[PDB]
Order: C-alpha cells, then sequence, then structure tokens
DNA sequence: CTTTCCAACGAAGGCCTCAAAGCGGTCCAAA
DNA sequence: TTTGGACCGCTTTGAGGCCTTCGTTGGAAACG
C-alpha cells in the first residue's frame, strides 16, 4: 500500500511540477506589460503636453529663431548626407522606364 | 557468484552456438585469447563449459551478463512483442540521465537490476529485472525499454509490466524531463517496422479483356493507397465496434492476424474480394499509427 | 510536339509554383563541366536572378569527388542602391561562399524592406501634410513635422542589419529636432528616455500602431 | 491566409 | 523550327529547375503533393539534403517525410504550417542548416582533430550539448561544454571550460582558457582548431 | 444492358467465347489454355466479372458463353444469379454452358455440388466439372472448350446449339 | 512521503497566491489599457523576439562628442541649414521620386 | 469497511515435434 | 590392384507447434 501511495504522491509531484512555470512567466511578463505601459502612457501625455506648449508659445511668438542643440546634430546631418545615390537610383529606374 | 554463472549459462544455451562468436565479438568482456582457447566445432556441452571457465577466471558480475543478455536481444529482437509510450510537454545528456533513472527506479521500493547499453541511432537499451522489497530481483522475467534521446516516444516489452505500469511510465518521464506520458494502442512484434511506422521512416491481343476499365480503376487506387515501397511488416491486428445494425447496438470484435499484413490487403482489391476504394478503417493503419481501433456511430 | 508543348507548360507552371514559394525568378542558367582526375569534376553554373524589387547576377564554380561537394569559389554582383550594408553582406558571403543563407538573408532584407515601404505608403496615405518624404518610401528614415511650426521634427531611422551567422534584424530608433525654447518651457524633461520608451512601446503594440498613436497625439 | 493566395497564384 | 524551339525551352526551363535546386530548397509537385527537397549546406560545404512529402487537399498533412524526428516540427507546424506556410518553410529550412552545421562540425572534428584529443565527446543527436576533453602541446589539459540552445543558429550562446585534478598554477593557462572560450562563443569549432593548432 | 446472340454479324471464320466469373487469375490462366493452340479458324477470347456486360459499339458476335463458378465460395454464385439476369433466353438453347471448378476436393467445396447441380437442371444447360489449378485437366478442358465452341459456332456441318443440348441434356 | 507531501504543499498554495495575483493583475491591466485606448485607437507585422531594444539607439550622441568644436559644427551646419539651394535641390528630388509610388 | 478466494483468462515457460546439416560409410573414378 | 573422390547414409540439432503452468485483476463472500 506504500508502494501505491509512491506512485500516486509521484504522480501529483510530477503533475504540479510544470504547472508553476507557466503561471510564474505569465505573472512576470503580465506585471513587465503593466509597468511598460503605464510608463508609455506617461511619456505619451508627457510629450503631448510639451507638443500643446511648444504650440501655444510658437503661436505667441513665431518669428523667434529656434536654436538646437547637440542632442538634435545626428539626424539633421542625415538631411545633409546627400550622395546623388537616390536620385542615381531615379535615373537608371527612368532610364528603365523609357524602354 | 553461482546465480550469475547460470544466467551467463542459460542465455548462452539460448544464443545459437552458429552465431556464439559474434556474440564474444560483441561482448568483449572477455580477453581474444580467451576466445581462442575455445574452438566451436566441438560440442555444446563443452563449449558453454569451457565458457563458463573463462568467465569464472574473470569476476563475473550482473552488469557484464546483462550487457550479453541485452546484445542477444539486439541480434534476435524478434521474441517479444512490443508496445510503444509517448512523451510530451531541450537539453539533454546520458549520464545526468542514466543517474537520474538510476535513483529514480533505486527509489522505486529499494533495489532494481537496471543495465544500459548504448546503440547506434541514438537507440538507448536498458534491461530491467525487477524485485520486491524482500527478494533479489529475478533475472528469469526481465523487461526491456528503448530510448531515444530528445524524441516523444520509447519502446517496452511487456512480458510481465502489467505488475507495475505506472512505475516504468513515471521514472522514464521525470528522467526525460517530459511531464505528460501517455500509452498509445499500438502493439506488434516486428520491432523495425513500429520503428518505421513510429517515425514515418518508410501479349496475345486475341484474348479481348472486358470491363478493363474496372480493372486499371482497382490496381490504381490500390498503387495510390499502398504505393511501390515494400509496406511496414506488421502482424497482429484488432478492431473492437459497438455500431448500430441498421439492417441496442451490435458489438464485433474483430482480429486480423498475418505473417506479413498490408500485403494480402493489398492484394484483396486485385483479387477482387474487397471493393477499389478499401474502407479508412484498413487504409490508415500506417496513416493514422493505430493498431487498435473503436469506432462509432 | 503538341504533347511535348503541353508537358513543357505543366512543368513551366510548376516552375513558377516552386518560384513563388521561393520569391526569386532565375533569368538564365549556364552550366559547364571539367573533370580533373589524379574523381574531382567541376562544375560552373552561371545565373543571373532577381528577388520581388532586386536584381543579382552570380556564377560559382563547385567541386565534386568521388562522395564530397564543396562550392571551389563564387563571384557575384548587385545593382548599386543607397543600403550599401548590402554590398559588404554580399562581400562576407562571398568569403563564407554560402548560397542558402544568403538567398534566405537577401529574402528577408526585402520581405522587410516591402513592408517598410507599404508602411511608409500607408502613413503617407493617410495624412499627407504632417508626413514629409525626406528621401522616399523607399529610404530608411522618415521624418515628421508640423507645417505652421517648423521647430519641431521626428524622425524615425529604420535599418536592417546581417548578424555573422546570417540571421536578419531590423532596428528602429528616434530623434527629436527640438529646440531648446520648448525644453525650457517644460521642465518635465522625459526627452531623455525617449528612444527606450518608444521601442518597448513598438514592442508592446508593433510598428504601424505605434506612428499611428503618434501622430494622433500630434493633432 | 496560405490556401487564399495558393490557390490566386495557382490560377 | 518548332521542334528546335520547343526543345530550346526545355533545356532552358531545366537549367532554371536545376538552379533552383542549387540555391534554397526543391520542390518536384507530384499527383498527391510535392515531395519538397530541402539542401543543407554550411561554410561552402554542401551537406546532406532531405525531403518531405505534401499533400495538398485542405486537410494538411504530413504523409512521408525524411527529416529526422528529434528535430521539432509538429509545433512549428501547429504554428505555421496552416497559416504563413511560406515562413513556415523557411523556419524548417533555418532548422535543418543549423542541425547540418553542427553535426558537419561534430563529425568534421571527430575525424580529423582527433590527433589531440583525448576522450570521446559525448553529443546529443540534435547536438544541442556537446562535451568534449582536449590537449594541447606546454602542454595543458581542457574539458569543453558548448550549449546550443539557440536552435536556429550555428553557433553557441554559452561555452564553459575547466579541468579537474589541476590547481590554478600560470595565468597564462587561463589565459587560454579564456582565449578558447571566446574562440567558441564567436567562431566555428574546427576553424579555431586549426588556427591554433597549425 | 441485356446480350443478345443475333445483334451483328461474326467474322470470316471467326468464333468468340465469353468467360463471366470472379477469379481474374484463374480466367487468364484458363484463356492462356484457350489459346496454347489454335485452329483454322481465329478465336477471340472475353473476360468479364459481372453482367451486364459493359457496352461496346464494336462488340463482335458472342457466340458462346461459359460462366465459372467455385464451390469454393457463395459469393460467385451470388454473381452468377446475379449476372444470369442480363441475357435473354435465346442463350439458354445450348449457347451458354456451366464450368465448376475445385469439385474434386469436397473439403474445400464450401457450398453443396448438389445446390448447382439443381440450378444447372433448372435451366436445362450443360454442366463440366473440372479443376483449373491442374495443369492436365485445365488442358483437357482447353480441348473440351475449343471442341464445343466449334460444335456450337456452326463450323462443322450437321448439328446445332439445341441439337448438343438434347445431346448434353441430364436425365433428371 | 514527509518530504513529498511537505515540497508540493507549499507550490500549490503558492500557485493559488500566484492565481489570484495573476487574475488582479489582470484586471488591473485590463482598465489601464482602457486608459490608452482614450486616445489610442483600438488598432501585417512581425514583433521582434526582445532583440529591437537592446542595443543603444543613442550612440551618435557619444560619437559627436569626439568630434572638435562641436558648437561650432553646430552654428556652421545651421548657416548651411538656411540656404536654399539645398532646400530646392531636396524638393526637386521629392518631386523626382513622387511619380516613382 | 475489510479481506480472501474463485473466476476470467491471459501468457509465457516448457514439452514435443521435425526439417535442417554435418559426419560417416560406400561405391566408383583414377593411378 | 590400389587410391582418391563423391555418393548416400546416419546422427546431430535447430526451430516451430503446443500444452501447462504462473500470474492474475475483479468480483464474490465472510468479517476485526
Amino acid at each position: 500500500k506504500k508502494r501505491q501511495r509512491m506512485i500516486e504522491v509521484q504522480d501529483e509531484l510530477l503533475r504540479l511540477e510544470p504547472q508553476l512555470k507557466q503561471l510564474q512567466t505569465k505573472y512576470d511578463e503580465l506585471k513587465e506589460r503593466k509597468s511598460s505601459l503605464r510608463n508609455a502612457a506617461y511619456f505619451l501625455s508627457n510629450l503631448k503636453q510639451l507638443y500643446q506648449d511648444y504650440s501655444d508659445v510658437q503661436a505667441q511668438e513665431p518669428n523667434v529663431k529656434e536654436t538646437y542643440d547637440s542632442s538634435s546634430l545626428p539626424a539633421l546631418l542625415f538631411k545633409a548626407r546627400t550622395l546623388l545615390g537616390a536620385e542615381s537610383h531615379l535615373r537608371n529606374i527612368n532610364h528603365q522606364l523609357e524602354k | 557468484d553461482e546465480t550469475v554463472a547460470e544466467f551467463i549459462k542459460r542465455t548462452i544455451l539460448k544464443i545459437p552456438m552458429n552465431e556464439l562468436t559474434t556474440i564474444l565479438k560483441a561482448w568483449d568482456f572477455l580477453s581474444e585469447n580467451q576466445l581462442q582457447t575455445v574452438n566451436f566445432r566441438q560440442r555444446k556441452e563443452s563449449v558453454v563449459q569451457h565458457l563458463i571457465h573463462l568467465c569464472e577466471e574473470k569476476r563475473a558480475s550482473i552488469s557484464d551478463a546483462a550487457l550479453l543478455d541485452i546484445i542477444y536481444m539486439q541480434f534476435h529482437q524478434h521474441q517479444k512483442v512490443w508496445e510503444v509510450f509517448q512523451m510530451s510537454k531541450d537539453l539533454f545528456d546520458m549520464k545526468q540521465f542514466k543517474n537520474s533513472f538510476k535513483k529514480i527506479l533505486q527509489r522505486a521500493l529499494k533495489n532494481v537490476t537496471v543495465s544500459f547499453r548504448e546503440t547506434e541511432e541514438n537507440a538507448v537499451w536498458i534491461r530491467i529485472a525487477w524485485g520486491t522489497q524482500y527478494t533479489k530481483p529475478n533475472q528469469y522475467k526481465p523487461t526491456y525499454v528503448v530510448y531515444y534521446s530528445q524524441t516523444p516516444y520509447a519502446f517496452t516489452s511487456s512480458s510481465m509490466l502489467r505488475r507495475n505500469t505506472p512505475l516504468l511510465g513515471q521514472a522514464l518521464t521525470i528522467a526525460s524531463k517530459h511531464h505528460q506520458i501517455v500509452k498509445m494502442d499500438l502493439r506488434s512484434r516486428y520491432l523495425d517496422s513500429l520503428k518505421a511506422i513510429v517515425f514515418k521512416q518508410y501479349m496475345d491481343s486475341r484474348i479481348i479483356h472486358e470491363n478493363i476499365v474496372e480493372k486499371e480503376r482497382v490496381q490504381r487506387i490500390t498503387q495510390e493507397t499502398f504505393g511501390d515501397y515494400p509496406q511496414p511488416q506488421l502482424e497482429f491486428a484488432q478492431y473492437k465496434l459497438e455500431t448500430k445494425f441498421k439492417s441496442e447496438p451490435l458489438r464485433c470484435l474483430i482480429k486480423f492476424s498475418s505473417p506479413h499484413l498490408l500485403e494480402a490487403l493489398k492484394s484483396l482489391a486485385p483479387a477482387g474480394i474487397a471493393d477499389a476504394p478499401l474502407s479508412p478503417l484498413l487504409t490508415c493503419i500506417p496513416n493514422k499509427r493505430m493498431n487498435y481501433f473503436k469506432i462509432r456511430d | 510536339s503538341k504533347d511535348l508543348k503541353n508537358q513543357l507548360g505543366h512543368l513551366e507552371s510548376e516552375l513558377s509554383f516552386l518560384s513563388t514559394l521561393t520569391g526569386i525568378n532565375i533569368r538564365n542558367h549556364s552550366k559547364q563541366t571539367e573533370d580533373l582526375t589524379s574523381r574531382k569534376v567541376l562544375q560552373r553554373h552561371r545565373l543571373s536572378g532577381n528577388c520581388h524589387m532586386v536584381t543579382f547576377q552570380l556564377e560559382f564554380q563547385i567541386l565534386e569527388i568521388q562522395l564530397s561537394s564543396a562550392v571551389t569559389d563564387l563571384n557575384i554582383i548587385m545593382e548599386p542602391t543607397e543600403c550599401s550594408e548590402l554590398s559588404e553582406f554580399v562581400s562576407r558571403a562571398e568569403e563564407r561562399k554560402d548560397l542558402f543563407m544568403f538567398f534566405r538573408s537577401l529574402h528577408f532584407f526585402v520581405e522587410w524592406f516591402e513592408y517598410r515601404k507599404r508602411t511608409f505608403k500607408h502613413l503617407k496615405e493617410k495624412y499627407p501634410d504632417a508626413v514629409y518624404l525626406s528621401e522616399g518610401p523607399s529610404s530608411c528614415s522618415m521624418g515628421i513635422r508640423s507645417a505652421s511650426r517648423p521647430g519641431f521634427e521626428l524622425v524615425i531611422v529604420w535599418r536592417i542589419q546581417i548578424d555573422e551567422d546570417g540571421k536578419v534584424f531590423p532596428k528602429l530608433d528616434l530623434l527629436t529636432k527640438v529646440p531648446q525654447r520648448a525644453l525650457e518651457l517644460d521642465k518635465n524633461r522625459a526627452i531623455e528616455t525617449a528612444p527606450l520608451s518608444f521601442r518597448t512601446l513598438v514592442g508592446l503594440l508593433g510598428i504601424e500602431a505605434a506612428l499611428e498613436s503618434l501622430i494622433k497625439s500630434l493633432c | 491566409d496560405s490556401y487564399e493566395f495558393l490557390k490566386a497564384i495557382l490560377n | 523550327n518548332e521542334q528546335e524551339a520547343l526543345e530550346e525551352k526545355l533545356e532552358n526551363v531545366k537549367a532554371i529547375l536545376q538552379a533552383y535546386h542549387f540555391t534554397g530548397l526543391s520542390g518536384k509537385l507530384t499527383s498527391r503533393g510535392v515531395c519538397v527537397c530541402i539542401s543543407t549546406a554550411f561554410e561552402g560545404n554542401l551537406l546532406d539534403s532531405y525531403f518531405v512529402d505534401l499533400v495538398i487537399q485542405k486537410p494538411l498533412r504530413i504523409h512521408h517525410h525524411s527529416v529526422p524526428v528529434f528535430i521539432p516540427l509538429e509545433e512549428i507546424a501547429a504554428k505555421y504550417l496552416q497559416t504563413n506556410i511560406q515562413h513556415f518553410l523557411f523556419s524548417l529550412c533555418e532548422y535543418l542548416n543549423a542541425y547540418s552545421g553542427r553535426k558537419y562540425q561534430a563529425d568534421r572534428l571527430q575525424s580529423d582533430f582527433a590527433a589531440l584529443l583525448t576522450g570521446p565527446l559525448q553529443r546529443n543527436p540534435l547536438c544541442n550539448l556537446l562535451s568534449f576533453t582536449y590537449k594541447l602541446d606546454q602542454s595543458f589539459p581542457f574539458c569543453a561544454r558548448l550549449l546550443y540552445k539557440d536552435l536556429t543558429a550555428t553557433l553557441p550562446t554559452d561555452v564553459t571550460v575547466t579541468c579537474q585534478g589541476v590547481e590554478v598554477l600560470s595565468t597564462s593557462w587561463e589565459e587560454q582558457r579564456a582565449s578558447h572560450e571566446t574562440l567558441f562563443c564567436t567562431k566555428p569549432l574546427h576553424q579555431v582548431f586549426a588556427s591554433f593548432t597549425r | 444492358s441485356v446480350l443478345r446472340p443475333l445483334d451483328k454479324l461474326p467474322g470470316l471464320n471467326t468464333a468468340t467465347i465469353l468467360l463471366v466469373g470472379t477469379e481474374d487469375a484463374l480466367l487468364q490462366q484458363l484463356a492462356d489454355s484457350m489459346l496454347k493452340e489454335d485452329c483454322a479458324s481465329e478465336l477471340k477470347v472475353h473476360l468479364a466479372k459481372s453482367l451486364p456486360l459493359p457496352s461496346s459499339v464494336n462488340r463482335p458476335r458472342i457466340d458462346l458463353i461459359v460462366f465459372v463458378v467455385n464451390l469454393h465460395s457463395k459469393y460467385s454464385l451470388q454473381n452468377t444469379e446475379e449476372s444470369l439476369r442480363h441475357v435473354d433466353a435465346s442463350f439458354f438453347l445450348g449457347k451458354v454452358c456451366f464450368l465448376a471448378t475445385g469439385a474434386g476436393r469436397e473439403s474445400h467445396c464450401s457450398i453443396h455440388r448438389h445446390t448447382v447441380v439443381k440450378l444447372a437442371h433448372t435451366y436445362q444447360s450443360p454442366l463440366l466439372y473440372c479443376d483449373l489449378e491442374v495443369e492436365g485437366f485445365r488442358a483437357t478442358m482447353a480441348q473440351r472448350l475449343v471442341r464445343v465452341l466449334q460444335i456450337c459456332a456452326g463450323h462443322v456441318p450437321g448439328v446445332s446449339a439445341l441439337n448438343l443440348l438434347s445431346l448434353l441434356r441430364s436425365s433428371e | 512521503i514527509d518530504k513529498m507531501v511537505e515540497t508540493t504543499e507549499l507550490m500549490t498554495g503558492n500557485i493559488q497566491s500566484l492565481k489570484n495575483k495573476i487574475q488582479i493583475l489582470a484586471s488591473e491591466v485590463e482598465e489601464e489599457e482602457e486608459r490608452v485606448k482614450q486616445m489610442h485607437q483600438i488598432n501585417l507585422s512581425l514583433p521582434e523576439l526582445s532583440q529591437k531594444t537592446l542595443k543603444a539607439p543613442t550612440l551618435q550622441k557619444e560619437i559627436l562628442a569626439l568630434i572638435p568644436n562641436q558648437n561650432a559644427l553646430l552654428k556652421d551646419l545651421d548657416i548651411l541649414h538656411n540656404s536654399s539651394q539645398m532646400k530646392s535641390m531636396s524638393t526637386f528630388i521629392e518631386e523626382a521620386y513622387k511619380k516613382l509610388d
């Protein structure tokens, strides 16, 4: 009878062992999702407030010059990185289309 | 020990003398010089006595005898009936797997005679001799389990496993790091055909034949259903049916016995015994990977 | 010839089906075979082909030995595009002399490219006044700017890179052309953690939904 | 879906 | 004339079919489906190719296949076999290529560089875990274990190398230990072996 | 489609035979024994599994009907009586014959021979016993069928099908 | 038995806790995501395996720190920015590839 | 509520047969 | 006439059939 008891206790243990894992990972991922979405809501609201404030102030004074710092430098260089490559590809496309 | 000596003697008696040499080449427990000291042209009693002398000169144990029995099983692999177990729900290692399995089976009651032997195609063969809490495990009623690494299937010979089936299953699933273990109703003796099926690894113009369209249709249907490849060697089938008469449901029970199934069934339609399209209960034996069937309307 | 024509048409339909299954159409194939025994055989296969938007040429010489096979060498030519990283990846694969991973990587790169171009066209179609074509739908980056106030601009840069093993992965980053005037206005200063936060937002809810919500906040 | 794409290209 | 043009078209489409076979995968349409042939290679070394049979009917079923069972596909089947079949095939191609590359590295090591190996290597059928020992000539013993838990790639993510029975005495020995660690974690196996042995 | 003996015209010195049964291999071997030797008149052999015979506008005259019956299976019987409903009574006037196979092995005879004897006597048709498995018996039945074909086809002057029926008639 | 009937008895209880835990959390996140649906719309694409947000996206901010006279670089890039010639070039290119789509 | 036995019968070890082949005797080819 | 060769003889023995025993849950019957 103790050997049968072994059978049922081991069966229960091996059945319950995997059950912890999916619940644990689901709890972890949902907690991470909650934190991430709360943060994202905060940032989107804050950036919307920044946009509204800047729009109001620009409507107040649009003629003033808008200086920028290094934080906005590399992407601006992106529009300064003109090497005719896109236009050369456009010319090749036009040459292909002319036939 | 005398017990291991008589066990080895019985195993040798089971081995045909025509291949005993190969057994030694597969056993390799005894030195080749000891093999040379024995000629196989002499009498069976003489050769078995010399083998007993050779194994007694060395230290005879249970592991080597179990390995010899395992390799005898490998060479025959035709004397037992096999069933298939499926595990479900990715890192593997031989040593820790063996350690865990040995620990579980030792924890089973107190002891068990367990032996391992790795084989080609990741075929670990395990010989298990069962013993109770107050007796040494018996070597006359053994069982064999075949495991394939990182696979959802395992094979078992069920000669006396009906005594304690759940123990072996739970031990295997805990050692395989798999949660759910089930037994599908599929039983056969040709182990290699089971391997193939589980893995899906398989003129006198004066005569004017009439109804030739029927013959060409039936042969085409039979070929499409079966195929040119040699069908797996399956030997036993059984359907348990309970369906309404339509002519209180009638309960039917059929058993198909054949030294080569899937071939007589292949020839039924050409012989005209059955219709050109056979029923799905017979055309899905390799497809559904099912051997025992229960169907209701 | 009628039966031969029908068989050729059936085979052509099968070949077109497989070409759709791979997304690559091989225009030409030229085979040459030589034998150099001391049985080594060298086979050269020239082929020009094209993926959905891209055209390529390649030749390779392979060796078979009496029962192993290995490519001796290969040359391959792309077309000049902005994505110069594709050319250097082509070169690296050329030293690697690997074909299957190369072609899978090229298909994945074009599949991500088509996705990017279609999303850019869709967002331009949705709002054509707040969406500015900095370099084109087939470019790497996009920029949203307010016409009334040109001080703000937000650029999303998208670049597809190839792992050394051959794995492909896209990457998207933000940057804001922002005056310090607006930075002085509000002291919250959440723009410092903007890239990581936006990346997390995109991972939570995709790229198209993220950009739609972003442009909705710009209303 | 996959079936609709396969049927549209098969035709 | 017409026959010559038909023959030219036939040989052109045959050459295109051969080119299709030489890249990516292969597929031969049959009555009951396509016996799709998947091709494997790594580092410009042609490897063994497999094939799988298909059924074009709506209840998508695999009635025959040659891919070894230890490669997981039934889960991938439930994932993307019914929907987005193209991604299904691409993923299985990647997985088979990775497995073939791992097996090629393993048996290449077994055949060629067994000279400096002191014991047999323990390998899984999928070759996700590798465990072996090696001696390099001063002479230093090492035992390495590689975890290829990332199934889609041919490079391990976690490798550990150590030795039992010898206490640490030379910082240079730990230096070669770390160098080998980086070599397994970054570059292929036989490549770095030939690199330092030569 | 009920078959009629008097539908079309036969060829120049042409004779035809029909064999209806279940075992295709036995029919093929029997036809091989039929055509092992050829007489002056050309011979055509037709094999079928059931009646009515499949439609064919190019069918020549079928001057002889032979039904093979195995006492080993009732299925062959049911086949014979189901097929018997697709032929006119005119064939029964000596153009029909019954050949029973395996009658010698009384152990293997599933249905009793009395049944087929009664069936043949009911329709007043010739009844023949032979074993197709034995090569000698098959050959003997081969010249037997060839010569009964010669008799019924009208090749030999003097007798007709009803004449041979009055010859081969059983007492009871 | 004891060890077994010990070790499982806690974990399942833990399960229960976690169970209600996640349930509560689920409810929370539900209402909270409704909040982010106040302005953002309810609604193909293929997300990454958490590899997109790993590399440093603003390494360029460090790279520009290595250039000499970064503020002077900003000033000269601005005096080049106001030039209408490059704006005309950009708008001409835009118009050129406008018909491409 | 528990325990033990009869039953349902399944199963495999053991008895018993023979078809197989090696060893032995004998006839016939060759020295 | 003598010696070697090949025939047929004989015994040995390997495998399959088969009876019987072992094991037996599952139900029935007695009960601390």
